[PDB]
């Protein structure tokens, strides 16, 4: 049964900051002595989290129902074990699922059900004066859980529930997310002696459990403990009291941090990217040390927002199957060529059929190409001995790489070979496969000539019948299954692939997203990177170009592949900002200059705005002496750290 | 255009003919030695009868281009290997009559009836074990009054039209043709002449003969125990009683020839036994040798191409050890392999040959041999020559890991190696110098029993038990003299052995004597060795010997180096004997 709680006094919300707290582990991989930048959701530092008591006195039993933005960093200061676990779901009412995490006097419980969870849930503990002891008695949290997929109980413990008088003596400290359907949970525990407030320090959460929920988590609520004992008098809604406690709640945000790691591996010290500008100079820099001077930052920062990638919609595969499986190859002399286009092609698998003697790449790089856009694929398949493969390649020479196939030095294409024995060769001889011996010229760069010219190798002239010095310029290999390997049949396919100005037609394989405006975003185009918000263009251009650049050559209007629209691109905002300081040796005291405002696009205005040919400097005394210079502001304009 | 580049076309178009009518041959050859059967000597004949009439063909062609314009050096060694008119500069008439002389000394010799006992093996066991006197006097007087009976009248026919033909291609006599594989010319400061040759096999035979001559003493000395009142002490040996029919190898005279009785030899038949060798693991011991010292491995289709143990009663194949390079990267090796020790050997040996084939294959199709005639059996002997030594058959399994070796045992073994190596050169250096001096000319027609009698008194110290006239024709019954094969090949066989081993010897760090070196585990010795292997023949024969060992010329100080402990112990044994002989007793 549910009871709710009244002779609560109400009393407006508290607040307070978060010094440097919540930071945890990234990832398993033990490091030591090193600064890691590493991207991921933490809690900003010098944050504004929000403040819960439970304390008797007024009562303010809180536990208000909270939301679960995109993880929530929980801090609990406590004495005598009064919270005791959280419930996190959508709505909390048996129409959908929700996750119990509760600590009862003897175990842990993880479950997964659809609860009709109480309006106002808690735990009971009870005080006999008779005899002197502390005991659960009501766990009035939820009225029914029918259909349960996950569940957990832990090994059975005796806790203390003792009432105790003096300051907080222990700190918890949780991170909770929810990813891809893993509830993840980081934690760690310290000792403190404080009265009020989240303390200062620092201290990293280790990983502690991850489960497989499944669930859509929007918010959560806290899941305390009551007293009551002789001293308590009343009904069940108002024969209670309190005990002291607080809490904290905070919220996480995608940030890039520069973490520190000691020569025993743990983490002692962060630095928040994106909290000042201060701090992005440490992040470029990769120290926690910065030496007095001038240094460029970057333009207004929004935070990363959200990651795009936009490829063309095709879902048509690639006759891959029909080049190297071909029931006939062609003659070396006459070689064959196939252009696959309008396709989405996959490479890994080809890269792991493990049948190839030789697969080498020039000017691509090998994983790479297997999420790249590109114009036109072509494949150059035939047949030559072991001992001549090494002439397929740029800049070589011999009697294959001078009258048969000559490739160019910027090849962009790959080069698979693979032995072929046990089809192409019999007893007795193949004598079906010819190859030009003789010819007055070297071959241009991927040209074919499949004539039958009588070589004059001399003086006379030929007639156009052979004899002496008069050759015929066709010499047909012989194959046996006898041979060794120098002389052996192997099958070869060159790979070439074509970027031109035209529409990308061979694309992927890669799953496209939603595509998103007026936020500062990441996005994928057809294998170009790039960071900016992307703003819809009113504009037009020819119909064989697909970029835009501008004068430095940066892509300014990247038109979408799928619906074929122009979207223009705008970096985060457009500013120009820089720092100064004397040393973080010296002092944290820092002054910007904004160079193209004229004095907001500031980050913050405080005092002392002075304008200068540079720009707008904020942060600066602006004295009417003329010293010699000691930091360089521009335009005649010094600063310096003084008295 | 010119004609150096007109023939490196005409090169180009040939090897690529060339290579694949020599693979066909290569093939139906092997097919018959391993199946040893009917039709297929018709594919014999006939993948050797397209060949020939292809090469001679494409010998006609080659003549069309002088050689003096040619200077590239390469293209002249191949076109030079290619000019060459051979015996059809004979006419028509005599061409047939030179190889109806051919055929019927090569029939005459190989079935001849003694009465009825043949050669092999009627009168080879007669002649190897009878230990009898006067039984193998007339096991050797009937074939010397049989064979070489039949064979007078045609070697004086054989003899003027292979000179004839021999002075027709612009050599003075039949003699300079055979030398003249010994010739280098145009590279200045490795040049070799045919009158060289001559020269140089005489100023090392001189250099060796204190050797040879304590050697017989010791023989001689040895053997008059047996035979009790037939040798004398200032005498010569009698021809038949060196252990021979013809007296080349003393190797059968070490059955009474003992320096040391008691002590056995390094026999390890019964280890191989014992352990189970399944004929197969000797050459994959011999592969692991050869893997150790440097060279690469063998190559896939040997193993399962190769024919390497006798295919029983059902199929019949002629098995004399050989190593077969058929072109096209295909290399066999044909030997009924036994567990015996003596295949233990020629594994070693047969597997340097295949070593050998495998280095020069990136060459062109004429320059795919060995520098000269003497290089190929060098390489193949040096290797048997170092996994012999008790030391490397006690790094593998077998031979008993203790084995603690005494003077007495390395006397005994330098002694049985002596036998073989130094008394065959007196024999070879007699019978090339004698068959040179016939083919110029200067033993007339009347004196050709008559001198060769006083050539083995005076170089082989050899008298006959009984005179024969100007009738007979002795040398003729020799396998190499009646079928026309040189015979100088032996002679430098020996000595680039022994020179290539001082060599590798030294670069393997070893120290000590020789006759106990060993090669395996030393990598720098084998790039030293590869390092000519590598050159086939397209540089000369001076070139190529002088990147191994470090002269232009053969020497025979290593030779003697190899054999100085037994020199010593010998020289100290005959002191109580005489030293060198007579020419005067004569046992008729
Ligand atoms: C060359 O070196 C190899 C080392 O791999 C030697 O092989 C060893 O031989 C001994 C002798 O029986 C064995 O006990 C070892 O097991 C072998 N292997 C190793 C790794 O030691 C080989 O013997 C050397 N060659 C010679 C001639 O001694
Ligand atoms: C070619 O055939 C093999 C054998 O059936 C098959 O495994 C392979 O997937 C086919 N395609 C390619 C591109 O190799
Ligand atoms: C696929 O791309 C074409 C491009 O012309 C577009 O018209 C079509 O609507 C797309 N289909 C989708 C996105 O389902
Ligand atoms: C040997 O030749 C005979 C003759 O026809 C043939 O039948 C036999 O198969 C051959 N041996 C082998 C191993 O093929
Ligand atoms: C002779 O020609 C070959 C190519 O056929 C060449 O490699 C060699 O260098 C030439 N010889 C000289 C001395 O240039
Ligand atoms: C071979 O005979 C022909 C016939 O005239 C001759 O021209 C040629 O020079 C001869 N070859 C040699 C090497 O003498
Ligand atoms: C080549 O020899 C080395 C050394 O014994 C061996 O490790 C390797 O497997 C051999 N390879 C082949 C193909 O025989
Ligand atoms: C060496 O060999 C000689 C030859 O008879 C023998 O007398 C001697 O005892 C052997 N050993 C030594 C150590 O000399
Ligand atoms: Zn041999």
């Amino acid at each position: 049964q549910c009871v709710n709680l009244t002779t609560r006094t109400q009393l407006p919300p508290a607040y307070t900051n978060s010094f440097t707290r919540g930071v945890y582990y990234p990832d398993k991989v033990f490091r030591s002595s090193v600064l890691h930048s590493t991207q991921d959701l933490f809690l900003p530092f010098f944050s504004n989290v929000t403040w819960f008591h439970a304390i008797h006195v007024t009562k303010r039993f809180d536990n208000p129902v909270l939301p679960f933005n995109d993880g929530v960093y929980f801090a609990s200061t406590e004495k005598s074990n009064i919270i005791r676990g959280w419930i996190f779901g959508t709505t909390l009412d048996s129409k959908t699922q929700s996750l119990l995490i509760v600590n009862n006097a003897t175990n842990v419980v993880i479950k997964v059900c659809e609860f009709q969870f109480c309006n106002d849930p808690f735990l009971g503990v009870y005080y006999h004066k008779n005899n002197k002891s502390w005991m659960e008695s009501e766990f009035r949290v939820y009225s029914s859980a029918n259909n349960c997929t996950f569940e957990y109980v832990s090994q059975p413990f005796l806790m203390d529930l003792e009432g105790k008088q003096g300051n907080f003596k222990n700190l918890r400290e949780f991170v909770f997310k929810n990813i891809d359907g893993y509830f993840k949970i980081y934690s760690k525990h310290t000792p403190i002696n404080l009265v009020r407030d989240l303390p200062q320090g620092f201290s990293a959460l280790e990983p502690l459990v991850d489960l497989p929920i499944g669930i859509n988590i929007t918010r959560f609520q806290t899941l305390l403990a009551l007293h009551r004992s002789y001293l308590t008098p009343g009904d069940s809604s108002s024969g209670w009291t309190a005990g002291a406690a607080a809490y904290y709640v905070g919220y996480l945000q995608p940030r890039t941090f520069l973490l520190k790691y000691n020569e025993n591996g743990t983490i002692t010290d962060a630095v928040d990217c994106a909290l000042d500008p201060l701090s992005e100079t440490k992040c470029t820099l990769k120290s926690f040390t910065v030496e007095k001077g001038i240094y460029q930052t970057s333009n207004f920062r929004v935070q990363p927002t959200e990651s795009i990638v936009r490829f063309p919609n095709i879902t048509n595969l690639c006759p891959f199957g029909e080049v190297f499986n071909a029931t006939r190859f062609a003659s070396v002399y006459a070689w064959n060529r196939k252009r696959i286009s309008n396709c989405v092609a996959d490479y890994s698998v080809l890269y792991n059929s493990a049948s190839f003697s030789t697969f080498k790449c020039y000017g691509v790089s090998p994983t790479k190409l297997n999420d790249l856009c590109f114009t036109n694929v072509y494949a150059d398949s035939f047949v030559i001995r072991g001992d001549e493969v090494r002439q397929i390649a740029p800049g070589q020479t011999g009697k294959i790489a001078d009258y048969n196939y000559k490739l160019p030095d910027d090849f962009t294409g790959c080069v698979i070979a693979w032995n072929s024995n046990n089809l192409d060769s019999k007893v007795g001889g193949n004598y079906n496969y010819l190859y030009r011996l003789f010819r007055k010229s070297n071959l241009k760069p991927f040209e074919r000539d499949i004539s039958t010219e009588i070589y004059q190798a001399g003086s006379t002239p030929c007639n156009g019948v052979e004899g002496f010095n008069c050759y015929f310029p066709l010499q047909s290999y012989g194959f046996q299954p006898t041979n060794g390997v120098g002389y052996q049949p192997y099958r070869v396919v060159v790979l070439s692939f074509e970027l031109l100005h035209a529409p990308a037609t061979v694309c992927g394989p890669k799953k496209s997203t939603n595509l998103v405006k007026n936020k500062c975003v990441n996005f994928n185009f057809n294998g170009l990177t790039g960071t900016g918000v992307l703003t819809e263009s009113n504009k037009k251009f020819l119909p064989f170009q697909q970029f835009g650049r501008d004068i430095a050559d940066t892509t300014d209007a990247v038109r979408d592949p799928q619906t074929l629209e122009i979207l223009d691109i705008t970096p985060c905002s457009f500013g120009g900002v820089s720092v100064i300081t004397p040393g973080t040796n010296t002092s944290n005291q820092v002054a910007v200059l904004y160079q193209d405002v004229n004095c907001w696009r500031v980050y913050s205005t405080g005092s002392n705005v002075f304008q200068t040919r540079a720009g707008c400097l904020i942060g600066a005394e602006h004295v009417n002496n003329s010293y010699e210079c000691d930091i360089p502001i521009g335009a005649g304009i010094c600063a310096s750290y003084q008295t | 255009s010119t004609i150096e580049e007109q023939a490196k076309t005409f090169l180009d178009k040939f090897n690529h003919e060339a290579e694949d009518l020599f693979y066909q041959s290569s093939l139906a050859s092997w097919n018959y030695n391993t199946n040893i059967t009917e039709e297929n000597v018709q594919n014999m004949n006939n993948a050797g009868d397209k060949w020939s009439a292809f090469l001679k063909e494409q010998s006609t062609l080659a003549q069309m281009y002088p050689l003096q314009e040619i200077q590239n050096l390469t293209v002249k060694l191949q076109l030079q290997a290619l000019q060459q008119n051979g015996s059809s500069v004979l006419s028509e008439d005599k061409s047939k009559r030179l190889n109806t002389i051919l055929n019927t000394m090569s029939t005459i010799y190989s079935t001849g009836k003694v009465c009825c006992l043949l050669l092999e093996p009627g009168l080879n066991e007669i002649m190897a074990n009878s230990l009898d006197y006067n039984e193998r006097l007339w096991a050797w007087e009937s074939w010397r009054s049989e064979v070489g009976k039949q064979l007078r009248p045609l070697y004086e026919e054989y003899v003027v039209l292979k000179n004839e033909m021999a002075r027709a291609n612009h050599y003075e006599d039949y003699g300079d043709y055979w030398r003249g594989d010994y010739e280098v010319n145009g590279v200045d400061g490795y040049d070799y002449s045919r009158g060289q040759l001559i020269e140089d096999v005489e100023h090392t035979f001189e250099e060796i003969k204190p050797l040879y001559e304590h050697l017989h003493a010791y023989v001689r000395a040895k053997l008059m125990n047996a035979y009790p009142s037939y040798i004398s002490p200032i005498g010569c040996l009698p021809a038949h009683l060196l252990g021979d029919m013809w007296g080349r190898f003393w190797t059968n005279l070490y059955s009474l020839t003992v320096p040391f009785g008691q002590k056995p030899n390094i026999d390890v038949t019964d280890a191989m036994v014992d352990q189970a060798w399944d004929a197969q693991r000797i050459f994959k011991e011999a592969e692991k040798f050869f893997v150790s010292v440097g060279l690469p491995n063998m190559t896939q289709g040997f193993w399962e191409n190769s024919m390497l143990t006798d295919p029983g009663n059902v199929q019949k194949a002629v098995c004399h050890p050989t190593a077969w390079d058929l072109g096209k990267g295909d290399f066999r090796i044909l030997m009924c392999t036994k567990v015996t020790m003596d295949d233990f050997l020629t594994a070693h040996h047969e597997m340097g040959h295949i070593q050998y084939d495998m280095a020069y294959a990136a060459q062109p199709f004429l320059l795919r041999n060995g520098a000269n005639e003497g290089f190929h059996e060098a390489v193949g002997e040096i290797m048997s020559l170092s996994a012999a030594t008790p030391k490397h058959l006690k790094s593998i399994g077998l031979l008993s890991p203790d084995f603690q070796e005494d003077n007495e045992t390395e006397i005994n073994f330098l002694l049985k190696q002596a036998l073989t190596i130094v008394g065959t050169l007196p024999f070879t250096y007699m019978l090339e110098k004698w068959r040179w001096m016939v083919f110029k000319g200067e033993i007339p027609k009347d004196q050709w029993m008559k001198k060769w009698w006083e050539m083995k008194r005076e170089i082989v110290g050899v008298v006959e038990p009984v005179p024969h006239d100007e009738t007979y024709c002795d040398p003729a019954s020799l396998f190499h003299v009646s079928n026309d094969y040189s015979f100088i090949r032996y002679y430098t066989r020996t000595l680039y052995q022994f020179q290539f081993q001082e060599a590798l010897c030294q670069a393997a760090k070893h120290e000590g004597p020789l006759h106990k070196c060993d090669i395996s585990n030393s990598t720098e010795a084998g790039q030293k060795l590869f390092n000519m292997l590598r050159l086939g023949k397209s540089e000369p024969w001076t070139l190529a010997l002088e990147n191994v060992v470090g002269a232009k010329n053969m020497n025979v100080r290593p030779l003697l180096n190899y054999f100085e402990p037994l020199f010593t112990w010998l020289k100290d044994q005959n002191k109580n004997s005489f030293v060198g002989w007579s020419t005067d007793w004569s046992p008729y």
